[PDB]
């Protein structure tokens, strides 16, 4: 478990001007002993590191979308520093045992096998360390050496994790910054019918598409082939 | 825990399926009213659906705070011996967009797909920097309206913007990084435990084999990147030469 990890941290932004350091506590003041508090003074943001996820996770729920001093506040979790992006994982491989095999490199503050809506393994995984230069360990070592996680030698790639936000998308009151976004939104959105004269390119970026799609999926079925005959050579241990 | 109110966002739409929680590893012995006793705390729940037989259920708090708030405090708790499982259930009517404008907000995205039923929820997924990623998410009231979007803009065009290049729609690939893979079944690949290959060692001269391919992925997966930038800018550079083009 352990307190006040980087998992706890939330993102608040959009702040008053004249937000301080102790003000910006006594928002958080009912969800235990405030950790780690830095504040954007000029932007306006600022993070704040709380006893535990559970803490924090409800915190977030509570004062997101929320008023202060006129200003809405926009509450998150923090971006994780520490996040590597590990694949090419075997579907015998568990949280526990992602977790054990990269504990080597430093303390984990959580390491789960990403699955389908079945529970199947998809082959990757996430792993998030404590501090950034045990995440950097982890990653040079697993890059410039061999890590094996079974019998088989399937070695683990790893990557900076890319963590992308699907909960709070893009709000058009941030769109309304860029001036050509209303300039867009001239045209509601339409089906192309025959005969427009955006119609012709519209089947054009459609066909497009349809070819992208065709190559990628015929590359994406060459590794899985070429996967398998690894797997197939592999009963041929002996040298 | 404590805290009161029934933590509405401001335009938010209530009783949605993100308030929909799934309750496993109930006792046998509970009730309708029982499992809305133990919601009784986080507000006014609607429907209730309950396998008495075979230990789960569903229940339905009115906005995603509620039930967020619900999960953290009653996951992994003790109940007449066992502990329960709660989880948010997953989206029955979720659609995947891709190929998103440049110009694209979670309100466009809503406003644009309510043509085909009752949107729930849309959202514009972004990167570190607030940037769009070019993907999108797009969550129904039903599987006919989800059904209905995905027919519509398979055989045809579906345009958000003025610019003229139709979204993809694809049913939404559920993907699960909270609960993941604690556990699983006999399917002898963990007689070694995790380790450093040495090298030249045939785990090692193996493995490199299995990276070799790995990266030759990646050079294809940047070949074909670099056969659709260049028929992307010659179709772009054939539309601004139209844009000009006027009778
Ligand atoms: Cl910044
Ligand atoms: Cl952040
Ligand atoms: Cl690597
Ligand atoms: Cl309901
Ligand atoms: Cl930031």
């Amino acid at each position: 478990e352990k307190t006040y990890t980087q998992r706890c941290r939330l993102f608040v932004g959009n702040l008053p001007a004249d937000i301080t350091e102790d003000e910006f506590k006594r928002l958080f003041a009912k969800y235990g002993e405030p950790g780690e508090v830095f504040i954007n003074k000029g932007k306006g943001f600022g993070f704040i590191k709380l006893e535990s996820r559970a803490l924090a996770e409800i915190a977030k729920a509570e004062l997101d979308d929320t008023p202060m001093r006129g200003r809405q506040l926009r509450v998150r979790f923090a971006t994780h520093a520490a996040a590597l992006s590990v694949r090419n994982l075997s579907p015998y491989v568990s949280n526990e045992l992602l977790e054990e095999a990269f504990s080597q490199f430093g303390p984990i503050e959580r390491a789960v096998v990403i699955v389908d809506d079945r529970g199947r393994s998809t082959g990757k995984g996430i792993v998030e360390f404590a501090s950034k230069p045990a995440a950097r360990k982890a990653f040079e070592r697993c890059s410039e050496g061999v890590f094996l996680l079974t019998t088989t030698p399937r070695p683990v790639i790893v990557e900076p994790l890319e963590q992308l936000d699907d909960e709070d998308g893009l709000p058009e009151k941030l769109a309304q910054k860029n001036p050509m976004y209303q300039k867009e939104r001239e045209t509601p959105p339409r089906f192309a019918q025959h005969g427009t004269f955006e119609y012709e390119y519209s089947q054009r970026w459609k066909s497009l598409d349809e070819m992208e799609k065709q190559q990628r999926e015929q590359v994406e079925k060459n590794m899985k082939d070429a996967k398998d005959k690894l797997e197939s050579e592999m009963e041929d241990a002996y040298h | 825990t404590i805290d009161l109110k029934n933590f509405r966002k401001p335009g938010e739409k209530t009783f949605t399926q993100r308030s929909r929680l799934f309750v496993g590893n109930l006792p046998p012995d509970i009730t309708e009213e029982e499992m809305r006793k133990l919601f009784e705390k986080y507000g006014k729940a609607g429907e209730v659906f309950i396998h008495k037989d075979k230990g789960f259920g569903f229940i339905r708090l009115e906005t995603r705070t509620l039930a967020e708030i619900a999960k953290v405090e009653l996951d992994n708790m003790p109940l007449r011996g066992k502990q329960l499982r709660v989880r948010f259930a997953c989206h029955s009517a979720s659609l995947t967009v891709r190929n998103l404008p440049q110009y694209v907000s979670n309100e466009l995205l809503e406003e644009a797909f309510s043509v085909f039923g009752q949107v729930e929820r849309a959202v514009v997924i972004v990167d570190d920097r607030g940037r769009p990623s070019g993907k999108g998410i797009v969550e129904f009231s039903g599987k006919p309206a989800a059904r209905k979007a995905l027919d519509r803009c398979s055989e045809g065009s579906f345009l958000l913007t003025t610019f003229p290049r139709p979204v993809t729609v694809e049913p939404m690939d559920q993907l699960d990084d909270e609960e993941g893979l604690p556990e699983k079944l006999v399917i002898k690949e963990r007689e070694q435990p995790p380790r450093f290959a040495q090298p030249g060692s045939f785990e090692y001269e193996y493995a490199m084999r299995w990276k070799a391919l790995i990266e030759m992925e990646k050079q294809q997966q940047d070949q074909v990147d670099r056969n659709i930038k260049e028929a992307r800018e010659k179709l772009e550079m054939e539309m601004e030469a139209a844009r000009h083009e006027h009778q």
